[PDB]
C-alpha cells in the first residue's frame, strides 16, 4: 500500500474535520479523493489540487503538504458519512495508480458505544470434525470501525485470520466477527488464544485457553 | 447525463475466464482514457487497469497482481469498454466497477463510475452447511451464545432462533468466502444469564440450494 489512511475518524454535526492520505508519490502528483456510500458506487470529491466537480459542494477541500494529502469537510452533514478514498500514482514516473485504505467517516448520530467483546474457543465437535475455528463476536459498537488483533501465547499472529467489516445491528449499533482457523493440534499446543479489539483508541481483551 | 453501466459479472471457477463490458454515454467515449477498479466485499477499492484513448496511443497499463491475466481492450464504434478475464484466482472475487478517467509529469483521476458487476470465484458447487455450537459459559447478566454456519456454497444462508419466536438480541453477521471458496458466518443472540436454565435456544439454518435445514440447540458447556 504505497498510499496510506487512518482507518475511520467522526464529526459532530457542523465541525470540521480532516483525512489525510500519506505516501512518497504524493511528493510529485497531487491526490484525487473519492466519496462512497454504503451499498452506492464512488463520486469523485477533488482532483487535481482542490478542483470540485460540479455537484460536490464547496465545503469540500484539498490540500497538500510535503508527502501528505488532505481531505478537508467544513461544516460535516449527515450525508458525508461515508468511506473516503485517495488516490494518486504509485511512484513518480509510473504509469500506475494506486488508492489509498480508505477512512471510515462517521459523522456522528448517535453516543459513542465501546464493543462488547466474546470469544468462543473452537467447540468439541468441531475438533472431532477434525477442525478448529476461535470466534471473536465483537457487538453493540459505534461508530462502526474496529481493529482486531489476534495473540498465540502473548504474541501476536496473524494468519488464518478473517474479519467481516462491521454491519448495523437491529438496535442501530455495529457488530464484527472475526475468525482465527487452526488445526486442533495447533490448538492443543499452545497456553493461550487471545482477541484484541481497539475501538475510539481503547483496546479490550477476552482470552482464552486450552484447558479449563 | 454520463451514464456507465458494466455487466458479464458471474460465478466462475479458478483458472478459468469472464468477459466483462462497460457500456457508455453522455461524454465522447471516443477522447476519454477508461479504467477498471474492483472492490472485494467489505474491503477496499484497488486499481485493476486503465486504457487510453485511440489519439493517446490506445495503450494499456495493469496493476501488478492481473497483469498478464486480464485484458482491457475497448470498442469505440460501440461506445464499449472491455476486461477479458483468465487465468482467474479466488482472490479476484470482487465488484469490478469502470471509469471514465480524467487525465492532468501527471496523475490520472477516475471522473465517473458504474454501479459495479460482481464476479465471484469459486471451484466449489452445491454444499451444505455443517453447523457448530457457540456455547456460554462462565457478561454480569447477560451471556452470548450462538451458532457457526461452516463451509457451505452457494450463498445465501439464513438464520433464525427459536423458529423466529426469539429477536431481541440476536444478530446474523455476514458470510466470510475463505480461500477454499466455500463460505463461513455466526450467528449470536445475547440472552439474560438466568434464562439459560429456563429457556431453551435453538438457532435454525436454512440452507436453500442444498436443501438442507439445521436446527442446532446451544446449551452451556
Amino acid at each position: 500500500s504505497e498510499l496510506t489512511q487512518d482507518p475511520a475518524v467522526s464529526v459532530a454535526l457542523g465541525q470540521t474535520v480532516r483525512i489525510t492520505c500519506q505516501g512518497d508519490s504524493l511528493r510529485s502528483y497531487y491526490a484525487s479523493w473519492y466519496q462512497q456510500k454504503p451499498g452506492q458506487a464512488p463520486v469523485l470529491v477533488i482532483y487535481g489540487k482542490n478542483n470540485r466537480p460540479s455537484g460536490i459542494p464547496d465545503r469540500f477541500s484539498g490540500s497538500s503538504s510535503g508527502n501528505t494529502a488532505s481531505l478537508t469537510i467544513t461544516g460535516a452533514q449527515a450525508e458525508d458519512e461515508a468511506d473516503y478514498y485517495c488516490s494518486s500514482r504509485d511512484k513518480s514516473g509510473s504509469r500506475l495508480s494506486v488508492f489509498g485504505g480508505g477512512t471510515k467517516l462517521t459523522v456522528l448520530s448517535q453516543p459513542k458505544a465501546a464493543p462488547s467483546v466474546t470469544l468462543f474457543p473452537p467447540s468439541s465437535e468441531e475438533l472431532q470434525a477434525n477442525k478448529a475455528t476461535l470466534v471473536c463476536l465483537i457487538s453493540d459498537f459505534y461508530p462502526g470501525a474496529v481493529t482486531v488483533a489476534w495473540k498465540a501465547d502473548s504474541s501476536p499472529v496473524k494468519a488464518g485470520v478473517e474479519t467481516t467489516t462491521p454491519s448495523k445491528q437491529s438496535n442501530n449499533k455495529y457488530a464484527a466477527s472475526s475468525y482465527l482457523s487452526l488445526t486442533p493440534e495447533q490448538w492443543k499446543s499452545h497456553r493461550s488464544y487471545s482477541c484484541q479489539v481497539t475501538h475510539e483508541g481503547s483496546t479490550v481483551e477476552k482470552t482464552v485457553a486450552p484447558t479449563e | 447525463e454520463v451514464q456507465l453501466v458494466e455487466s458479464g459479472g458471474g460465478l466462475v471457477k479458478p483458472g478459468g475466464s469472464l468477459r466483462l463490458s462497460c457500456a457508455a454515454s453522455g461524454f465522447t467515449f471516443s477522447n476519454a482514457w477508461m479504467s477498471w477498479v474492483r472492490q472485494a466485499p467489505g474491503k477496499g477499492l484497488e486499481w485493476v487497469g486503465r486504457i487510453k484513448s485511440k489519439t493517446d496511443g490506445g495503450t494499456t497499463d495493469y496493476a501488478a497482481p492481473v497483469k498478464g491475466r486480464f485484458t482491457i481492450s475497448r470498442d469505440d464504434s460501440k461506445n464499449t469498454l472491455y476486461l477479458q478475464m483468465n487465468s482467474l484466482k479466488t482472490e479476484d472475487t470482487a465488484v469490478y466497477y469502470c471509469a471514465r478517467t480524467g487525465k492532468y509529469p501527471g496523475e490520472e483521476y477516475f471522473q465517473d463510475w458504474g454501479r459495479g458487476t460482481l464476479v465471484t470465484v469459486s471451484s466449489a458447487s452445491t454444499k451444505g452447511p455443517s453447523v457448530f455450537p457457540l456455547a456460554p459459559s462462565s457478561s454480569g447478566g447477560t451471556a452470548a451464545l450462538g451458532c457457526l454456519v461452516k463451509d457451505y456454497f452457494p450463498e445465501p444462508v439464513t438464520v433464525s432462533w427459536n423458529s423466529g419466536a426469539l429477536t431481541s438480541g440476536v444478530h446474523t453477521f455476514p458470510a466470510v468466502l475463505q480461500s477454499s471458496g466455500l463460505y463461513s458466518l455466526s450467528s449470536v443472540v445475547t440472552v439474560p444469564s438466568s434464562s439459560l436454565g429456563t429457556q431453551t435456544y435453538i438457532c435454525n439454518v436454512n440452507h436453500k440450494p442444498s436443501n438442507t435445514k439445521v436446527d442446532k440447540r446451544v446449551e452451556p458447556k
